[PDB]
């Protein structure tokens, strides 16, 4: 986005501000939520070689 | 085998093997018919159809379903991916004499420490005091002992706290990433619901109180209780094999 | 303002002068079953649009006829309250009156023959409860408002592959609504195939061989129709000037006497402006440009019969001339020319030959029934009726709606019927969606289409009732008699209530309410879900449907959804939003006209949202004159930017229309973060009811209408005198001239009660009034689990520190001080449940008795003289209730028992107790048993007689000691025996004053009331005692069924999870004694302190303002303290609460108190000292300055921050420390909800395999990761005792067993049962697999 | 069967003459037998109910989990 | 004020048919952050050693 966070915490947010951090928060917490597999597979995978 | 209100439970193999032995024997009556033979071809393909499905019944065609609509789990699948024995339950088990419930701090604990609400403790130590019930003969029947721990007797607690002396247990939180997510303590008994947890091992388990629940597990023989006095213990675990780094980092 | 907020106001830091007051949502379901049962007399709605559309019923002949005349329901029997408990459908009766008018057919059609008119019952209706609910067989049960439907073309475009044309490739599909699929495909080759719902591969093309088309009209689609002319001898021709858009002319196109565009030249837009400026399109034109063409259709001669030209053939003059010697000088013309038309229909000709219909009906059977045999009308009914007849289409009126509304429709309703051309109109409108713009419903977005509303269904099922009716009906009416048969016998009550009844109370989509808060309760109302039939699922969405939609503003709360996987697909309303009728949502927005932003309010769409500019209510409005500064902020196409201001087309409402009702409750968000105030949104939806009700000091303004709108309201009687005062009961007794001389006119009111939670949690409702008060309406007359004079409780207001403090504030922990709780004002309360079923058993009835031997039936031995049921019916933890005993068989005859029953014996059948009784432990409340339907033996029931006789006496004395007062006076009527009456005994008074006619009468209605009353006396009592002297013998399976509930109150202790409206969580760790809490010189202590440790890291700065707000109003709570104590005068309390309400910047909310009188202001200051409350709304919050002015006007610190001592030595701490009151919330995610722990439990059948569930007793289950970290650990033996004995084998857990009791702890290894079970299964596939047996 | 084909038909006419809920006496009589067998009828109705369903919505417990076994002993008691 | 004044700027800019988007959009940009940055200074100078 060319059009940014200007002010801050104390200062005080604008509704829309707030409301792009949640796509940000959202989109990482999906990939936190959904790679324990990914590392999942890789490591038992591994280990059955063993 | 039946339930409580006369409600009956089941395998789904006697559905497939009643279809074969069905088949079968109406085969034998249409072979001595010398039925027109396009029936006993139908009744070969349908022999080995039935045949098939006891061996792979959804890979064919269309699965067979009840009036549920789902189809029916085959032989295949209780030795197959998770819910064969292997993933599930021959590799990885529930466990006898366990438990766990939220944890809090303990600021003041010593390293070896953990608490141990004695109900617990009491509950998964309960043949140990038994056995010294008998031994001291107080309880001179196992009548007489679960009584007498229902009544909680004075001597329940110091004996308690007796057999717990030098008695280590386990403690596991999910989910168990590498080896010291799980260690051996030994017990602190309290009468404090939350147990109380050395804040610096905080970080292998990577834990933080905002919710959490640890789990429990009982080293009851000597090469057990052995094993994670020496090498479970939080005394010889200090640097992580993946690098040699302390653990001890202030939280 | 009103007497309510009178009462107490809650100052407002609001300013954005508010068009609008706050919406309300439900209106669509009252409307749609009132219509269905409304009297309709012209417009018929449901019912009587059913009877209308399906009587008379008759012989086309004449022979006889049933008519209809009128409908009328009927009370429904019991109330929705008996339809809760009993388990019992709530529903009306239905009655109808018909006729049976018959003709004579000998006579022509002689009318005079029969006539039965007489009405008929037909079954129950189940109604609408005032909330929308419908009880059912115990249950309120409700619809969901479901979002979901799409079509479209999705293609890629491939840029000119046959170059010299420069084209691009899209394919291109079809979505009906109902029915088939059908695609494009072109290939590499550069050829344009088909696949009709995956059919074989062929020619075909979509809608057009779904419409019945060859080559010409597929060419058509794009390009249009020219007609050739040939005057006489020379051709002329016409043209559409959007035909010649952007092509090469080869010749001179002119026009009448003017030339448009010369030879090789483009027909640029000067040439269609002039080709249509002009009015030409004609033109003189040599025969041989049509060599090159094609002709649109087959031409013949009329003459012949013969194909001078088939259709798609390319035309030349020999054919020209053929044609107009044939009688054609109208060649139309298809346009096969040659560069853009990539002859790929003629490849697929040369390549594929079949160019007929009957070929696509038979392949349209062949790929709808494959490998069956095509019949025509087989073929031909499956493509009709599958998907154009009313049948399938079922009928739904929602589907009707649906359509129309999925149609751009103005009919909301129509016919009962979804006509085909619903579905090809529907199907029309949907593809011109896709071919324009890519916008096909709100698939995420919360603007909500096509949502399937509520009510209708009802008129679903009662019309399939209606068939199960009319079939028989016709079975009936036509074999049987038509004269003798009455209507009613033909008409069963069964399937129309049978339907409803099903379906309200069956369904997906239905459940329990979320009861432990008014927030949450409405919030679940206020949800949305993209899920359910014709929905998503978690695993098939992805994140596109997660994320949010710029089209969200206005319509879309991005703060209310959770944090799991269902993430961004739940999400919940917003504040000011509604439905449009075509399920669409629309969004008030204030018109901007001149920039002077216009007062009245339009409802956009989300597609007239961004063709528009919308300005923004955060916007300076230049005082009813525009937008200030040059620069606006407004927003349209997706994106918002800075632009002028007159130039705004509209403005938004408020500076809360995006928000939801949960989100709306945060003060100070524009402080905070997105996930930290979703995390509050959320847990404030699980903060539950307190015993008391604790307001906030902080508030939006948005508390009091949904303390409100979570209930109802009340009305008043005639003018009187109050009788009787009370909590929930008001008795009024109204004036003599008012009281009409018959009746008594004692006007009395209804009253409240205690009650449980769908959440266990509890439920009660008290007053925040006096009596003797005016009352305005619309008043809460009544509080709630979470209300106090009509604003919301969700928590309390105590003091707060933020600080570490040795190890106890560690990582997000509370600590607290023990004084709170001597309040017990967090200490609260859980109502649980618990049961008997009293059934039949075969050895005979269970009966309600306990009997005991065996010397004492042991401890009772033991005890004192008084005995457990010791000292006035004591009764300890494990004590009985209700003593049940069950028949009990007989058992092997061993010599020892045979022996102790041969010392007591019971005497025979041994009745086997099955008392039921308190459970281990507990600490709760048996506070009230509900049933439902030996020696002490008797004594139980007979004093359960004593019990219940005494009761009911009370009940008999009290209720006729009533009316013995006016046997009396009746006497004292017609005379007076002044002092006759009384002292002689009082029954021997009839005998005094008595005259003529008049009172005799009242002689005996006297002694009818003397007869009526122990008449019913003598009623009740046979009743009553037979009812207690009965054994169990009740009814099938229900011998009979005993209830309980308790409630389980004690004092708050570390575990307990509690948290504030930020998101700012905490577990409890310790409660801390007072003296053993940070105090100040005022030697005053701390209720809590805080770690500060996160709030950087977790950005809730609106907790901190919060804080200081609540800090500054405790500031004011003091003053009015020691006012009270010190009892000021009227004119000093006048003085300082108007000092007081007047006190903000320019606070847009108003009051006098001169208006008010001395008491007035007395009662005003004697309901305020629990707390007046503050709205910071959400981003029209506070600033730094109000809430720093504020505070110093409490003389506190400016920012409140206080030197703190310790007292474990007294002294000082080195730096002050933030100080000040937070607004925190209770969990039901209570240690008490979270604590258990278990030993090994049960194991299953196919498997045999111990249990997870800590409540059953579970095991925990492990995965791979899980045992090979004790692979990488080494501990092969405890990898071992984890393959074996725990979960699969048996000898090694058994000798483990008795090896570890034996002292020796020793290891017998064997095979898990896995293992052969693994040899039998793929033995079973015949291939020799063995046990290596050891 | 047949005296199950004689209720379910004549349970029909008594909802529609009585136009409300059949519990087992406003139902007995106009099928002709007492009470005891309509009651009976109405236990045995119930057809199995197939371990391998989902009690649980998710897939977290087919019935077969929640199955208790008391069959064989429990140690206490063998001790 | 001084933000205030780039953006009327920015704004006749705008009015003229000239800067029109792309290089006016980032332009704005790019002042925002910078004034708020000397927001960033201004105040990390007026807390650390006042
Ligand atoms: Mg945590």
């Amino acid at each position: 986005i060319e059009t940014p966070i200007t002010a801050n915490f104390r200062e005080g947010l604008n509704v829309l501000q707030y409301f792009i951090s949640t796509h940000g928060a959202r989109k990482g917490l999906a990939d936190t939520a959904l790679k324990t597999a990914n590392s999942g597979y890789l490591t038992r995978r591994l280990v059955d070689v063993a | 085998v039946p339930l409580d209100g006369g409600r009956f439970a089941t395998s789904d193999l006697n559905d497939l093997y009643r279809r074969v032995i069905n088949r079968n024997n109406r085969l034998k009556r249409l072979l001595d018919l010398a039925a027109p033979d396009i029936i006993v071809r139908n009744e070969k393909r349908m022999l080995q159809e039935a045949v098939d499905a006891l061996l792979d019944n959804g890979r064919r065609g269309r699965a067979i379903t009840g009036s549920n609509k789902r189809p029916l789990k085959s032989l295949a699948d209780m030795i197959k991916g998770k819910q064969g024995r292997f993933r599930q339950n021959l590799l990885g088990k529930r466990v006898d004499y366990s438990g766990r419930s939220v944890i809090t701090v303990g600021p003041y604990l010593r390293l070896h420490q953990c608490g141990l609400p004695k109900k617990m403790a009491l509950e998964l130590f309960k043949p140990f005091i038994y056995g010294k019930l008998e031994l001291r003969g107080l309880a001179t029947t196992i009548k007489a002992a679960k009584k007498m721990v229902e009544r909680e007797e004075a001597v329940v607690w110091d004996i308690l706290d007796e057999v717990i002396r030098e008695h280590p247990v386990l403690l596991n939180r999910a989910p168990t990433l590498h080896r010291l997510g799980i260690q051996a303590f030994e017990p602190v008994l309290i009468e404090g619901k939350a147990i109380q947890l050395h804040p610096l091992v905080c970080a292998a388990y990577n834990a933080d109180f905002d919710g959490d629940q640890m789990a429990v597990h009982v080293p009851l023989t000597l090469e057990a209780q052995l094993e994670a006095r020496a090498l479970m213990m939080s005394t010889n675990n200090i640097l992580s094999p993946a690098n040699g780094e302390p653990i001890i980092v202030p939280s | 303002y009103s007497y309510t907020e009178k009462k107490r106001i809650r100052k407002d830091f609001g300013k954005r002068p508010q068009v609008l007051d706050v919406p309300y949502l439900l209106s669509i379901q009252l409307d749609s079953f009132q219509k269905f049962i409304e009297q309709d007399p012209e417009g018929q709605y449901g019912l009587e649009a059913a009877f209308r559309s399906v009587f008379p019923i008759q012989s086309y002949s004449g022979n006889s006829e049933l008519q209809y005349v009128s409908y009328r329901l009927g009370e429904p029997v019991f109330d929705v309250q008996e339809c809760q408990i009993r388990g019992v459908t709530y529903s009306a009766p239905l009655r109808v009156k018909l006729r049976l008018v018959i003709y004579e057919r000998e006579a022509p059609e002689g009318t005079v023959k029969d006539i039965k008119e007489q009405e008929v019952y037909m079954g129950e209706i189940p109604l609408m409860t005032d909330n929308g609910t419908f009880v059912i067989n115990g249950t309120e049960r409700v619809i969901v408002s479901q979002l979901h439907r799409s079509p479209g073309v999705f293609f890629d475009s491939d840029k000119g592959k046959t170059h010299s044309s420069g084209k691009v490739l899209y394919n291109a599909r079809i979505i009906p609504y109902r029915g088939s699929w059908l695609d494009f495909e072109f290939d590499p080759k550069d050829n344009l195939f088909v696949r009709i719902d995956r059919r074989r591969k062929l020619p075909a093309t979509i809608i057009l061989r779904a419409l019945n088309y060859t080559t010409e009209q597929i060419l058509d689609l794009f390009f249009e129709k020219v007609i050739f002319e040939i005057r006489d001898n020379k051709l002329q021709m016409e043209l559409v000037p959007e035909r010649l858009r952007g092509e090469t002319a080869s010749f001179d196109i002119e026009a009448n006497g003017k030339v448009y565009v010369e030879k090789g030249r483009r027909i640029t837009a000067r040439h269609i402006r002039q080709l249509e400026k002009d009015d030409v399109k004609l033109i003189e034109v040599p025969v041989e440009y049509i060599a090159g063409k094609v002709v649109a259709k087959d031409y013949i001669d009329e003459s012949t019969g013969e194909l001078i030209c088939a259709a798609n053939m390319e035309l030349s003059l020999d054919l020209l001339a053929k044609l107009s010697q044939s009688g054609h000088k109208r060649i139309e013309t298809l346009f096969t020319n040659d560069l853009d038309h990539g002859p790929y229909i003629s490849e697929t000709l040369r390549v594929d030959p079949t160019n007929d219909r009957l070929s696509a009906l038979v392949e349209i059977y062949r790929m709808m029934r494959p490998g069956e045999p095509p019949t025509r009308e087989a073929a031909e009914s499956l493509f009709e009726n599958l998907f154009f007849s009313e049948d399938r289409y079922d009928l739904s009126a929602v589907g009707r709606m649906k359509f129309n509304r999925s149609l751009l429709r103005e009919e909301i309703e129509g016919s009962g019927i979804l006509s085909k051309d619903d579905i090809i109109d529907v199907m029309k409108k949907l593809i011109d969606i896709r071919n324009g713009k890519g916008e096909v419903d709100d698939i995420d977005h919360l603007g909500n289409r096509r949502i399937r509303s509520v009510g209708e269904m009802a008129e679903n099922q009662f019309r399939v009732g209606l068939v199960r009716v009319e079939r028989a009906v016709k079975e009936r009416l036509s074999l049987g008699d038509l004269d003798t048969l009455m209507p009613q016998d033909m008409i069963n009550a069964k399937p129309i209530s049978a339907a409803v009844k099903e379906f309200f109370g069956s369904s997906q989509l239905s459940q329990f309410m979320d009861q432990n808060n008014p927030l949450s309760e409405i919030t679940h109302k206020r949800r949305i879900s993209a899920l359910g039939p014709g929905g998503l699922t978690r695993e098939r969405a992805g994140f596109e449907v997660r994320d949010v939609h710029p089209t969200h503003y206005g319509r879309v709360c991005p703060i209310e959804t959770p944090e799991g996987p269902n993430i961004g697909l739940i999400n919940s309303l917003s504040v000011y939003a509604q439905t449009n009728e075509y399920g669409f949502l629309e969004t008030p927005y204030r018109k901007v006209t001149d920039g002077v932003v216009t007062d009245e309010i339009h409802y956009l769409s989300a597609i007239e949202e961004g063709n528009y500019v919308i300005a923004q209510a955060n916007s300076n409005l230049d005082e009813e004159g525009h937008f200030v500064e040059d620069l606006v902020t407004c927003r349209s196409k997706g994106e918002s930017s800075l632009f002028s201001r007159d130039q705004v087309d509209y403005m938004d409402v408020s500076t809360q229309q995006v928000v939801s009702v949960g989100a709306s409750l945060i003060p100070f968000l524009e402080h905070d973060d997105a996930n930290r105030a979703l995390m509050g949104a959320n847990m404030q939806r699980q903060a539950v009811p307190t015993l008391r009700a604790d307001k906030p000091l902080v508030g939006t303004g948005m508390e009091r209408a949904v303390a409100v709108d979570s209930g109802v309201t009340a009305v008043a009687k005639r003018g009187g005198v109050v009788q009787y005062v009370d909590a929930s009961r008001i008795v009024i007794k109204v004036n003599e001239d008012e009281m009409y001389p018959g009746e008594a006119g004692i006007d009395i009111y209804n009253l409240t009660k205690y009650t449980r939670s769908n959440q266990n949690t509890c439920i009660n409702q008290m007053p925040c009034v006096s009596l003797g008060e005016p009352v305005e309406r619309g008043d809460v007359l009544a509080d709630g689990p979470s209300t106090d004079l009509g604003e919301l409780a969700l928590g309390q207001n105590m003091r707060v520190a933020f600080m570490p403090w040795n190890g106890y504030n560690f990582e997000d922990s509370i600590l607290v001080s023990e004084r709170v709780v001597q309040e017990d004002r967090f200490t609260t309360i859980h109502i649980q449940e618990l049961a008997c079923v009293s059934r039949d058993t075969k050895l005979g009835p269970e009966e309600i008795t306990a009997d005991i031997p065996n010397v004492g039936e042991a401890a009772l031995s033991k005890l004192d003289e008084s005995g457990i049921v010791y000292i006035g019916a004591e009764v300890t933890g494990g004590d009985i209730l209700v003593g049940k005993v069950t028949p009990k068989g007989e058992t092997q005859l061993t010599p020892e028992e045979k022996l102790l029953r041969a010392i007591f014996g019971e005497k025979a059948s041994d009745v086997k107790d099955s008392s039921l009784r308190v459970p281990n432990g507990v600490s709760g409340t048996v506070i009230d048993v509900q049933v439902f339907t030996d020696k002490r033996a008797l004594e139980i029931e007979e004093m359960q007689l004593k019990q219940a006789k005494k009761d009911l006496s009370e009940e008999l004395q009290i209720l006729e000691a009533g009316l013995f007062s006016r046997i009396r006076a009746v006497l004292v009527a017609g005379g007076v025996e002044a002092e006759k009456l009384d002292k002689l005994p009082r029954d021997r008074w009839l005998e005094l004053g008595l005259t003529d006619e008049e009172k005799q009468n009242q002689l005996e209605q006297l002694a009818e009331q003397y007869d009526e009353l122990k008449h019913e006396f003598e009623k009740k009592l046979e009743a009553k005692r037979r009812k207690i002297t009965q054994g169990d013998d009740l009814a099938p399976g229900v011998l009979k069924i005993v209830k309980v509930y308790l409630a389980v109150k004690r004092r708050i202790q570390p575990g307990d999870k509690m948290a504030g409206r930020h998101g700012n969580k905490g577990v409890i760790s310790k409660i801390n004694p007072i003296e053993d809490m940070p105090y100040d010189e005022n030697g005053t202590p701390v209720d809590i302190v805080l770690n500060p440790l996160g709030v950087p890291s977790r950005m809730n700065i609106g907790q901190i303002l919060e804080t200081h707000l609540g800090m500054a109003a405790k500031g004011i709570g003091d003053k009015i303290n020691a006012m009270l104590k010190q009892q000021q005068e009227v004119a000093k309390l006048r003085e300082f609460i108007q000092r007081a309400y007047d006190l903000g910047a320019d606070v847009r909310q108003k009051v006098d108190l001169s208006t008010f009188s001395d008491e007035e202001v007395m009662r005003l200051a004697e309901n305020l000292r629990k707390g007046m409350p503050i709205a910071t709304p959400v981003f029209d919050g506070a600033k730094e300055a109000e809430i720093k002015e504020l505070l110093k006007l409490g003389d506190l610190p400016t920012s409140g921050q206080i030197r703190l001592y310790d007292g474990r030595t007294g002294e000082q701490f080195e730096r002050p420390v933030t100080v000040g009151y937070m607004y925190m919330l209770k969990l039901n995610h209570l240690v008490d909800d979270k604590m258990h722990a278990r030993s090994t439990g049960s194991y299953s059948l196919v498997t045999q395999q111990p249990l997870g569930g800590k409540a059953q007793f579970g095991g925990q289950r492990f995965g791979e990761m899980e045992v090979w970290a004790l692979e990488a650990y080494g501990a092969a033996y405890t990898l071992q005792e984890m393959l074996t004995v725990k979960s699969d084998d048996v000898n090694g857990r058994t000798k483990m067993y008795k090896n570890i009791v034996d002292g020796n702890h020793q290891m017998e290894p064997g095979m898990p049962e896995s293992f052969n079970v693994l040899l039998k299964e793929i033995r079973s596939l015949g291939i020799n697999i063995e046990l290596e047996d050891e | 069967i047949e005296t199950i084909n004689k209720l379910n038909r004549i349970s029909r006419q008594m909802l529609q003459e009585m136009g409300r809920e059949p519990t087992p006496e406003e139902l007995a009589e106009r099928m002709l037998m007492p009470e005891d067998k309509i009651r009976k009828v109405l236990k045995i109705a119930k057809e199995p109910i197939s371990m391998e369903t989902p009690i649980g919505d998710d897939e977290d417990s087919h019935l077969g989990d929640f199955i208790e076994d008391t069959t064989l002993e429990l140690p206490l008691d063998s001790a | 004020s001084e933000a205030e004044a780039e953006v009327a700027e920015i704004q006749e800019q705008f009015q003229s048919g000239l800067v029109t988007a792309g290089e006016r959009y980032n332009k704005v940009i790019d002042i925002w952050a910078a004034a708020n940055d000397r927001v960033s200074k201004a105040m990390m100078d007026n807390l650390q050693t006042e």
